[PDB]
């Protein structure tokens, strides 16, 4: 269900907890996997910009609570390489959260979302104000 | 100022629903659409003893076999379902063989999909049924029967 | 002894040996290595290096630009290293006794000799290794002020950054700019082989022109590319 | 008038192009399926650019535009900046803007007439706006949005909007706007309606999953709807 | 008593022994396949390699996502001075 | 569209022949014996299946 | 090709050199090198800061 | 009621008006022709049974003005046709059958799937 991305730093391994970026009532989400992850002996899966993954919220309303559900990642602090050159990283980490198919439940996302995960979601980039 | 009726039309069937925040698309045009199942396996596995002819509740019980009434219940424990959406709402089992290691269960769900949308579908599963020993019915080959 | 090799001799190998003195390396003495040749029908081979003895080859003639190449060298050595940096392989939990840094078991009772598989400490570096498929961008001349030069930066500067290359000094001279990283520390002799096989794909056939080549200085967090221009931004100094 | 299309696999266009009366921009790495929805009913009246803006491929969310005028955010690159003066017309300007919100496709909704922008846009912007597009600027949101890129779409003749709308914020729109509203959805039910589809007079392009009624509601209130070859030869 | 948790091998074993090399300049053990159709050249050069510096080009691949877009690669400058010959030697072919 | 004169020129090939019960391998029709080895040449034969 | 100016002092940044900063409400900074990048989250205050350009511009240098 | 239009999708060309379709409407709802038979090589063995679904996904109508090339230009006994200006599989010609998918039979006829066909009302709007 995900097109081509090229490869930039792995910066969310699994039990990270981000931020939630939209107004779906959600305020932090808690990464549990990483869709389309590789496997290797006692290496953690870990997410990048623009990764699908299944996250579960700590904290917000009480309906959205105690189940899994999936999840984009918008914004992430470690640095990362783009291919113009520049080196470039964000404040905090974020996420907004979607359906498996890829479209999201929220109206708005506050904050900026990074360049590489607006190309490769559609739906993403029409939620977002601000493109890097 | 014109036009200003202006609808939700619900998707594919043509009738105006309501406006607000509520259901998608009809209540009907949504009920063909939507699979509520989706994460329910269609196969499982069931061990059993060929000199008892006793049935395994998988963490070390030994409940034996009615086909009825008991032996259901252990049944859609191991179902793989989840309490999220079920609930229950009927189960039933297929007839097809005695020798044949296979049982047919269908079952309807009765879950909820949308924000305020219970809606009930069925579908069968069928248990490949796995024999073995039973480890208190096996020691009778061992002399060591009575302890 | 020539129409000795024309009458027999299968395959005719050219000694040849580089210049050391056109170099700002220390060393003064030449390294000699054979090539063989490739053209057609060897009594035309020898008659080739017969006009050649005594006579210089230049770079341009052998390697054209964007052409797939390999690099030969001996790689950078590191002394006697350890069982973890030398293979890769797991530290040890914190809590053990005589050691973290190694390998737990190395093999089971039987056979009853430690296997040649096993990951085991010893020399790492200065291996020789062939890297391939490395490509060439750039075929520089030496008797030119714009080696640094582009067509679409148009500022006359060599290749030599300010200061000088680190541990080297100064290209000036034939060069070769390929890309990506080749097996070897600086100052080695490294050799450049042709392909083996003729490449197809899409990434040998593709034409590059440069843009900008970075001539900032490599001996530390530089940020002035010419000594030209370091003194329009600064202005007039004290000294 | 009412054609379907999807650029690679994603029935959403107005992600993906931007349509005007006078020109279309789309992006560069589309099929030729693609590509042949738009030029085989648009023809050789407006030229059909394939561009990209800031390095992207989401040109229809990064760009606002109208007849007269066309603006590009701040990332864009003057290589992307000298060819878009080059194959569109000279009637066109295009001014390059300084924004904190960069996406200038969700906050501007605009046509030929009127314009609605994103209420926290600044007065240095809306003074632009009002030059390079000659546009009245008017800062309103959809009822619980403040996004009105992706959630109004504009045309000359009337307007698309919200499905999850009152009735009363739709009437003070149409007050201001001085177009007809209807509220609906697209695309089998996606409540975006700005980036579901493109507008203009003649054309009106879609998702290929929009269903049939969907299409009636879209071609009935921007009026595009309006035969001797078929016929029964028994 | 089996493995108990499959893992790839740590190394590479078709470059073993990790023994130091006979001389710092390696040797080329294959050259590439003669043509005899083609006139005559050389097939292999010798160099001295002085460093790294930074380039960017316009990329041209089709079908990618950075298409007519700068990027930034890393080169290395190889010094190449001008390689003299001084001598020719000639191999005969033996079952051996 | 498929002209059947030229569907009993195909069916030769493909549906008439014959299958047998150990090792599954396609023999001719009017074949007693399987030629292959690793089921011992057994006499084990039935008609493949039609459609 | 485009050489971007610091954001902290007054360093021309070349292509492929320092790194780059988004705050959380969407301004971007560029630094030179790990100096003004260190720098910059301390809080210092680059008008005081003797060695920058925006430094000997307000002084008259 | 008012005339109708049956207008392609992606193609937005009226393939067939009303004053057409030879709707068949009911079904037969019995065990031989209401239900999809699946037979076997010999002695009459059915080895499937299927419901007839709820509604007929076909259009039956009648040879139209430009289906005249296609039929005339090498005709034979079944095949298909497109759109007029995008080529696409729209609906098929059979001298056969093929029922409706809910069934009954027909005639030799030309269905015209619903699928990527839709069916707009040529009169006025709707004015909700």
């Amino acid at each position: 269900a995900q097109g081509t991305k090229f490869r930039i730093s792995l910066g969310l391994p699994v039990g990270a907890i981000m931020n939630c970026a939209d107004n779906s009532g959600a305020r932090n989400l808690y990464i549990i996997a990483v869709k389309g992850s590789g496997s290797r002996l006692n290496r953690l899966p870990a997410a990048s910009l623009g990764d699908m993954v299944m996250a579960t919220v700590k904290k917000g309303k009480p309906e959205l609570r105690k189940k899994v559900m999936p999840a984009i990642v918008v914004r992430q602090a470690k640095s990362w390489r783009r291919r113009d050159g520049v080196f470039l990283y964000f404040e905090d980490n974020a996420g907004v959260i979607a359906n498996p198919k890829g479209e999201m439940k929220g109206s708005a996302i506050t904050g900026p979302v990074g360049k590489e995960c607006a190309d490769l979601w559609p739906r993403v980039a029409s939620n977002s104000g601000v493109v890097v | 100022q014109h036009q200003n009726a202006a609808t939700l039309l619900c998707c594919n069937c043509g009738t105006p629903i309501d406006g607000s925040t509520g259901l998608v698309m009809c209540y009907d045009c949504i009920k063909l659409t939507v699979d509520i199942t989706q994460g329910i396996p269609r196969e499982a596995n069931i061990s059993f003893c060929r000199n008892c002819e006793r049935f395994l509740q998988p963490p070390g019980q030994w409940i034996r076999a009615e086909l009825e009434s008991r032996e259901l219940l252990a049944i859609c424990l191991r179902r793989l379902k989840g309490l999220t959406k079920v609930r229950l709402v009927d189960a039933s089992f297929i007839w097809t063989e005695p020798h044949s290691r296979r049982i047919r269960i269908k079952l309807t769900v009765q879950g909820e999909a949308m924000t305020n949308t219970i809606i009930q579908q069925t579908f069968e599963v069928e248990y490949i049924v796995i024999a073995m020993q039973c480890p208190d019915c096996a020691r009778s080959y061992t002399t060591n029967t009575w302890r | 002894e020539l129409a000795r090799i024309k009458k027999y001799a299968s395959v005719v190998r050219v000694l040849v040996h580089t210049q050391i003195r056109k170099t700002p390396l220390a060393q003064k003495k030449a390294h000699l290595a054979e090539i063989q040749l490739n053209g057609g029908s060897i009594s035309e081979k020898v008659d080739w290096a017969r006009e050649h003895f005594e006579k210089t080859v230049a770079v341009d003639s052998v390697f054209e630009q964007n052409e797939m190449i390999d690099a030969i060298a001996v790689t950078k050595g590191h002394g006697f290293e350890g069982v973890t940096h030398r293979w890769g392989t797991k530290k040890l939990p914190r809590k053990t006794h005589r050691g973290l840094r190694k390998v737990a078991c190395i093999g089971a009772w039987h056979p009853a000799h430690v296997m040649w598989s096993v990951a085991r400490a010893g020399q790492r570096g200065y291996h020789s290794r062939t890297s391939i498929n490395h490509k060439i961008y750039r075929v520089g001349k030496g008797d030119d002020e714009a080696n640094g030069a582009t067509s679409f930066d148009r500022t006359k500067k060599t290749i030599t950054p300010m200061g000088g290359f680190v541990h080297y000094g100064e290209i000036k001279n034939d060069f070769i700019m390929v890309k990506g990283c080749i097996p070897g520390n600086r100052k080695r002799i490294v050799t450049l082989r042709k392909s083996l096989y003729t490449n197809t794909s899409r990434k040998a056939l593709e034409e590059v022109s440069l843009k900008w080549i970075d001539t900032a200085s490599k001996f530390g967090k530089g940020r002035f590319q010419t000594p030209a221009e370091k003194h329009a931004f600064m202005g007039t100094l004290k000294k | 008038m009412a054609t379907r299309t999807q650029f690679e696999n994603s029935n959403e266009i107005g992600v993906f192009s931007k349509l005007t009366n006078t020109y279309c921009l789309v992006a560069v790495g589309g099929s030729e399926n693609f590509y042949s929805a738009f030029e085989a009913e648009l023809g050789d009246a407006i030229p059909i650019v394939h561009t990209t803006i800031a390095g992207t491929r989401i040109i229809g969310r990064m760009t606002a535009g109208n007849r007269r005028g066309l603006l590009v955010p701040t990332q864009t690159t003057d290589q992307e900046l000298q060819h878009l003066r080059n194959s569109l017309p000279d009637s066109v300007k295009i001014q390059r803007v300084e924004e904190r919100l960069s996406a200038l496709g969700n906050v501007i909704c605009c046509n030929d007439y009127v314009a609605l922008v994103h209420p926290d846009i600044d007065r240095e912007t809306e003074e632009l706006i009002s030059d390079v597009l000659g546009v009245e600027v008017f800062r309103q949101t959809i009822s619980g949005n403040i996004l009105v890129g992706s959630y109004c779409s504009l045309s000359n003749q009337g307007g698309l909007v919200h499905p999850q709308t009152s009735v009363q914020d739709q009437e003070e729109l149409s007050s201001l706007l001085q177009v007809p509203l209807v509220a609906g959805t697209v695309n089998r039910g996606s409540s975006v309606v700005g980036a579901g589809m493109v507008v203009n007079d003649y054309l009106a392009v879609t998702g290929l999953d929009t269903t049939a009624p969907e299409l009636s509601v879209i071609e009935s209130i921007f009026r595009l709807q309006d035969e001797s070859i078929s016929g029964n030869l028994r | 008593s089996h493995r108990k948790y499959e893992a790839p091998r740590h190394g590479h074993l078709g470059f073993l022994p990790r023994k130091r090399a006979a001389s710092i300049r390696a040797r080329v053990k294959a050259f590439p396949k003669d043509d005899r159709s083609k006139p005559v050249a050389l097939t292999s050069f010798l160099g001295y390699k002085a460093g790294m510096t930074t380039i960017v080009r316009d990329l041209d691949r089709p079908g990618s996502k950075f298409h007519k877009r700068e990027v930034v690669e890393a080169v290395t400058v190889v010094d190449t001075p001008p390689v003299v010959v001084v001598g020719v030697v000639g191999y005969v072919e033996t079952p051996r | 569209i498929i002209e059947p004169s030229l569907k009993a020129l195909a069916s030769k090939y493909n549906c008439d022949k014959s299958v047998c019960r150990k090792c599954y391998a396609r023999l001719p029709p009017r074949a007693t014996n399987c030629r292959k080895r690793k089921c011992g040449h057994t006499n084990q034969l039935r008609p493949k299946k039609k459609l | 090709m485009k050489v971007e100016i610091d954001s902290f002092s007054g360093a021309k940044i070349y292509p492929g050199r320092g790194t780059l900063f988004v705050r959380g409400d969407s301004k971007i900074f560029r630094f030179q090198n790990s100096k003004s990048a260190s720098l910059f989250k301390q809080r210092k205050n680059p008008r005081r800061i003797a060695w920058t350009v925006l430094f000997r511009k307000h002084h008259k240098k | 009621s008012k005339v109708t239009a049956v207008r392609c999708k992606k193609c937005r060309t009226k393939l067939a008006l009303s004053t057409s379709f030879i709707a068949h409407d009911p079904p037969s709802k019995e065990s031989s022709e209401g239900h999809f038979i699946k037979r076997a090589a010999n002695s009459h063995r059915i080895i499937d049974i299927q419901e007839s679904q709820a509604n007929c996904s076909h259009f039956f109508i009648e040879p139209l003005k430009w289906m005249q090339p296609e039929l005339q230009g090498k005709q034979e006994l079944e095949g298909k046709f497109s759109c007029p200006g995008c080529s696409s599989k729209v609906g098929g010609y059979n001298w056969k059958g093929s029922r409706c998918s809910c069934g009954k039979w027909v005639i030799p006829a030309i269905h015209l799937q619903t699928s990527k066909v839709d069916q707009f009302p040529l009169q006025s709007t709707a004015l909700p």
